[PDB]
């Protein structure tokens, strides 16, 4: 039950535009305010506009370029931001919120990476990490799963679809020739395997792709 | 009972006001920097203590169409209380001229 | 407008000890002050609204002061899911402003790195490429460093690495160092090892693995 609902990632050519939406369920009252927030990666918050659907109107960041233009549709509870010209300077994560009218953000949503790059849509590698068949386990077993050539971000990884939340490290990417590189690992006890499935499940949204990888042992 | 409708419409009309006159505030304030009257909750008390014309100034508007609402609230305010006040003395005066024989 | 600062911008802090992030106005603002966490790869979430009130769902742990120009957020027994990125926000006066930020890392007892090599899987072999995977877990504190060796020789190109943010289910750090290579280039050699040093250990933790 997400109340904000936002899509996964969005890529942009330089000097063109996008159209960013965030569909709102839960409760919707006639003095809401939907507001948008930029963050750059390794950086803080920063406020771009709001907007109030029940009456249409927006009023934006003047400390800044204006970049966005926001609209809303009642009828499908979804409020739009545009954002045209862009550069390599507006490449961040843009959320949205919603504001009671009384000051605070009860609500976020999950956030939409933008990247503004030349570079063309390239689906994600998944590789098996499985030990080598001469090495140790102790009473954990560490295995892994290698996420690579993918662009852009971002890319989701789970284990055996969440059940395997705990011992999960997912390492971030690293840019090379316009292409990620990403790893993830998985500590299981080493009784659980290979008795148990272990099953990484790797999402890339902007090529709108999800695949899942068995961890079997090394022949 | 032309009093009574006067009265009674006033305060209906007055309620109305003050409620959208907190709505509009906020709508009419947010977007012009320093603005105290942004939020609801605050813009709703803001809306009774002008229409009472207390004013105490913790709170008013600083742009055009948030003082153009004010003015409303102030003016709806005032009216109603002029004719509740109105309307109490023509049924204080109809109620004493009864009770002796006068109908 | 009004300029929130945030400080200190790195906050460390011993379990179970109660931490104070402070919040500041350039202005009065009474006290229409919120605060919000964000944890890594995750989106802010409301832990205290108007400088002292709670918020449903956030532990009491969490506790808010202040009014004015001078804001504090206190986390009393400070554990590992505390650790993330904290935010004020002012609804005072349009617009509304956000902080700088405040992280917070935990200072916990040393923990040394569980290393782990991978040999290339078949699925990439079968496409004129291996990459040697090698995970450095679990480790504190986050400073380490990592060495690749091929055959005894050391190897340096083509080696790239990734650390993470403070894990916030145990207090610790990884590492992630990746030896990419050409099918040909892999064939042609027969050890790779893959080495650690780390401040728990003089010896440096190694893993090596045989392709045969
Ligand atoms: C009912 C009267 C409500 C008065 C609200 C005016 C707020 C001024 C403003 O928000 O100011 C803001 C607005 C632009 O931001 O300024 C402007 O132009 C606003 C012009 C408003 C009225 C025209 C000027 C007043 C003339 C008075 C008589 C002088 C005779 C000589
Ligand atoms: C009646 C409320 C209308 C408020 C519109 C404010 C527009 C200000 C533009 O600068
Ligand atoms: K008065
Ligand atoms: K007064
Ligand atoms: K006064
Ligand atoms: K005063
Ligand atoms: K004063």
């Amino acid at each position: 039950q997400v109340q904000l609902q936002q899509p996964g990632a969005e890529l942009v050519k330089p000097g063109a535009s996008v159209k960013l939406s965030c569909k709102a369920s839960g409760y919707t009252f006639t003095s809401d305010w939907i507001h948008w927030v930029k963050q750059r990666p390794g950086h803080g918050l920063e406020w771009i506009g709001e907007i109030i659907p029940s009456y249409g109107r927006a009023n934006y960041n003047e400390k800044i370029q204006k970049k966005a233009t926001l609209t809303a549709d009642k009828s499908s509870s979804t409020a739009f931001m545009q954002l045209s010209s862009l550069t390599s300077e507006d490449s961040a994560v843009y959320y949205c919120a919603r504001e009671r009218g009384d000051g605070y953000f009860a609500v976020w949503g999950a956030g939409t990476t933008v990247t503004v790059s030349s570079a063309k849509t390239t689906p994600p590698s998944v590789y098996p990490l499985a030990p080598g068949s001469a090495a140790q386990t102790n009473s954990m077993v560490t295995l892994g799963c290698l996420v690579k050539g993918y662009f852009p971000e971002p890319v989701t990884v789970t284990w055996n679809s969440g059940s395997l939340s705990s011992g999960v490290h997912t390492f971030p990417a690293v840019l090379q020739s316009d292409l990620y590189t990403l790893s993830s690992s998985v500590t299981v006890p080493s009784s659980s395997w290979p008795s148990e499935t272990v099953t990484c499940n790797v999402a890339h949204p902007a090529s709108s792709t999800k695949v899942d990888k068995k961890i079997v042992p090394r022949d | 009972a032309l009093h009574w409708r006067a009265a009674g419409a006033a305060t209906v009309l007055l309620v109305i006001v003050l409620l959208a006159g907190s709505y509009l505030a906020v709508l009419a304030e947010r977007g012009a920097p320093g603005a105290q009257l942004i939020t609801y909750p605050r813009a709703l008390f803001w809306s009774v203590e002008t229409a009472t014309t207390v004013g105490y100034g913790d709170l008013y508007p600083v742009t055009l169409w948030g003082r153009l609402v004010a003015v409303v609230v102030m003016v709806a305010g005032i009216t109603s209380f002029g004719l509740v006040t109105a309307a109490l003395a023509t049924w204080f005066v109809g109620r004493e001229q009864e009770r002796r024989g006068h109908f | 407008d009004i300029l929130l600062t945030q400080s200190p911008a790195i906050l460390s802090v011993s379990p179970g000890e109660r931490v104070s992030f402070s919040c500041r106005a350039s202005q009065s603002i009474g006290t229409d002050i919120h605060w919000y966490q964000q944890r890594t790869n995750g989106s802010p979430r409301l832990l205290i609204k108007y400088a002292s009130e709670s918020i449903s769902g956030i532990p009491s742990r969490f506790s808010g002061s202040g009014s004015g120009t001078d804001f504090t957020l206190s986390i009393n027994s400070v554990e590992s899911e505390d650790i993330a990125n904290y935010y004020c926000q002012q609804s005072n006066r349009w617009p509304f402003t956000f902080g700088s930020g405040t992280k917070l890392e935990i200072k916990r007892a040393d923990a040394a790195p569980t290393v782990s090599i991978f040999p290339p899987s078949s699925e990439q072999l079968t496409s004129g490429g291996a990459s040697v995977v090698c995970f450095l877990n679990n480790f504190y504190p986050k400073d380490i460093n990592v060495k690749w060796k091929i055959d005894g020789s050391e190897r340096q190109n083509g080696v790239l690495n990734s650390w993470t943010d403070q894990d916030s289910k145990d207090s610790t750090y990884s590492m992630s160092s990746t030896l990419t290579l050409t099918k040909d280039e892999y064939e042609r050699h027969n050890s790779y090892t893959c080495e650690a040093t780390h401040k728990t250990s003089t010896s440096p933790i190694v893993k090596s693995f045989n392709r045969n």
